[PDB]
């Protein structure tokens, strides 16, 4: 038929993004088990600043989600080409005008720029109205990343719930967390604080916590727990205050959607998913 | 009519709890809903009678929310042909079988999503996280399901004594993944969760392997906080409970959006606090 267009996003440890070598190939490296790291060529914008042109260059992609893609493609016998989402975002629906539009990977999937989203993409009601999610390939939730020494009890801490400019917290723009805080009226005090400070990417937010420019970063525990395990000047605090899962994203009329979900279930059941967790997620402490 | 659905469930506390109806006024009260159970007259006849009972619990509250949000009514009944679901000579029994054979439009309960069931029914999004956990007395040195004490039990003298409740998703997983473990374990099959906890507490079993959501609850409720799940409640083969619907069901889309709405609005957290808390 046709190769599937896969869209993904930079998000360690699920998707690492590195330059190609001079010859346009990806350097051969080996996991902490000694096995070769599987890499794919992924095209994506050379300039990631806001309001800038998005002309693309080939890059190298690897990680939990790329291992999962490779397994899915082998199981269901499709070929593919991977690219990084042009606007750098996961995807929310915003008012334009009385129209609404999806940005991020969501907008690319709905417009046909992608045929499948393979990424740490949170399953939620807002997105499921428009696309098909697989059964979750990862169960996780939200937690809070702070600089080591910062003491906040969790999501009910008064420095979050009664905020001021003395303690700044934030999440990633146009993400599922943005949606979560915008949706629940009981969180509106926090949402209004965060809208002044939200970051364009998780990596920029995490760096800002390290630089003491952001006092708390509210984000996916699968990512934040990994960050804390590698950067010992960072810690999570408060434990999961919400639970959510990541799923493969497809258009509602995709022919692949039944077997994608069955393969995810099979991989949880036979230990393949746990092997990916051992390889990419938990192995440091 | 087309809005009034046959729905099957199965007792498994605290997700589904069954109570006798008041002989007067033969009405279910408080937080409960009517649920019927077919009871045989004797074992020499196919004659039986539906008995009116009352049902409550975490999954019953989910069903109530779904009925209100998706706008259906229902006639809830308790499965009597098996339990959650097992394929026997290529024929499904239990809650899964009721859906496959079109006696129920959906199954609501502590029903684990797995691959082989998904071949014959559709599942909603998972609405409770689960998988396989291991309950032991506090301090027991087992790393997980892959501990050698489980995978190669006769490499230890005396061998570790461990079992599950047969014929559900946990046994199916162990049978497929760990054949030696599985054939060793069946001598320690437990008739149910309550028997298994007694076996642990009295030292007749060293470990009980079972559904994570139920085991983590039982650990929170254990008298004396002596029985724990390993890894502070670690879960192998992560999955969830799902609503089972007939393949191609017209109800699946709205059920999925409703469950996702409940999660996103925090309504699931209050059900967890209402049904699933304990001292430990
Ligand atoms: N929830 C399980 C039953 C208990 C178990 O086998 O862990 C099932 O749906 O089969």
């Amino acid at each position: 038929s046709t190769r599937l267009k896969i869209v993904t996003i930079h998000q360690e440890p699920f998707v690492y993004v590195k330059p190609t070598m001079s010859d346009g190939t990806c350097k051969e490296e080996f996991t902490v088990n000694g096995d070769p790291v599987k890499k794919v060529i992924c095209t994506g914008p050379n300039d990631t600043s806001p309001g800038s042109p998005r002309h693309t260059v080939p890059q190298c992609c690897y990680g939990f989600c790329i291992d999962l893609l490779i397994k899915l493609a082998r199981t269901m016998n499709f070929t593919y080409e991977v690219h990084l989402v042009a606007d750098g975002k996961f995807g929310t629906q915003e008012r334009v005008s009385n129209k609404k539009e999806w940005n991020g990977m969501m907008g690319e999937l709905l417009s046909g720029q992608a045929d499948m989203i393979v990424a740490p993409l949170t399953i939620n009601n807002e997105r499921a109205q428009y696309i098909e999610f697989s059964k979750p390939f990862k169960y996780q939730g939200l937690t809070i990343l702070v600089k080591k020494g910062t003491r906040i009890t969790g999501i009910n801490d008064p420095r979050l719930r009664n905020p001021s400019d003395k303690f700044i917290y934030a999440t990633v723009k146009q993400s599922s967390v943005d949606i979560y805080f915008r949706r629940q009226v009981e969180l509106s005090t926090m949402y209004r604080h965060m809208e002044k400070h939200n970051y364009e990417s998780a990596a920029e937010a995490i760096q800002a916590v390290r630089d003491n420019k952001l006092h708390a970063f509210i984000w996916d525990s699968a990512v934040l727990e990994f960050e804390a395990s590698q950067k010992c000047d960072l810690v999570t605090t408060g434990e999961l205050f919400f639970r959510s899962g990541f799923g493969i994203g497809m258009r509602k009329d995709s022919p692949w959607k039944q077997n994608v979900s069955l393969s995810i279930l099979k991989s949880h059941e036979n230990g393949f998913m746990e092997d990916l967790d051992k390889t990419w997620v938990r192995y440091q402490e | 009519d087309d809005n009034h659905l046959s729905i099957v469930t199965l007792e498994e506390r605290p997700f589904v709890i069954v109570e006798d109806i008041d002989p007067l006024t033969e009405t279910c009260v408080r937080n409960t809903v009517p649920c019927r159970k077919f009871v045989k007259i004797n074992n020499s006849t196919n004659e039986g009678m539906n008995v009116k009972k009352c049902c409550k619990g975490f999954c019953i509250d989910i069903l109530k929310k779904l009925s209100r949000t998706v706008k259906f009514t229902y006639d809830l009944y308790l499965v009597t042909n098996g339990k959650h679901g097992k394929k026997v000579n290529n024929v499904w029994n239990g809650m899964i079988g009721e859906v496959v054979y079109q006696r129920a439009v959906m199954a609501v309960g502590s029903l684990t999503i797995n691959e082989e069931r998904s071949e014959v029914v559709d599942f909603s999004v998972p609405f409770v996280e689960t998988g396989i956990s291991v309950m032991v007395s506090r301090g027991t040195q087992v790393t997980g399901l892959s501990d050698k004490k489980f995978q190669r039990p006769h490499d230890y003298s005396p061998p570790f004594r461990f079992g599950t409740v047969p014929n559900g998703s946990t046994e199916r997983n162990i049978r497929n993944n760990y054949p030696y473990m599985h054939q060793y374990m069946t001598r320690f099959n437990q008739r149910g969760v309550e028997d298994a906890l007694v076996s642990l507490k009295t030292g007749k079993l060293d470990a009980f392997i079972y559904d994570a959501a139920v085991l983590n609850y039982m650990a929170r409720k254990d008298e004396g906080c002596k029985l724990v799940t390993i890894g502070s409640g670690y879960i192998f083969a992560t999955t969830g409970y799902g609503i089972a619907l007939q393949k191609g069901s017209p109800w699946k889309r709205q059920i999925d959006l409703a469950l996702l709405q409940f999660v996103g609005d925090g309504e699931m957290e209050e059900l967890e606090t209402l049904w699933l808390t304990g001292i430990c």
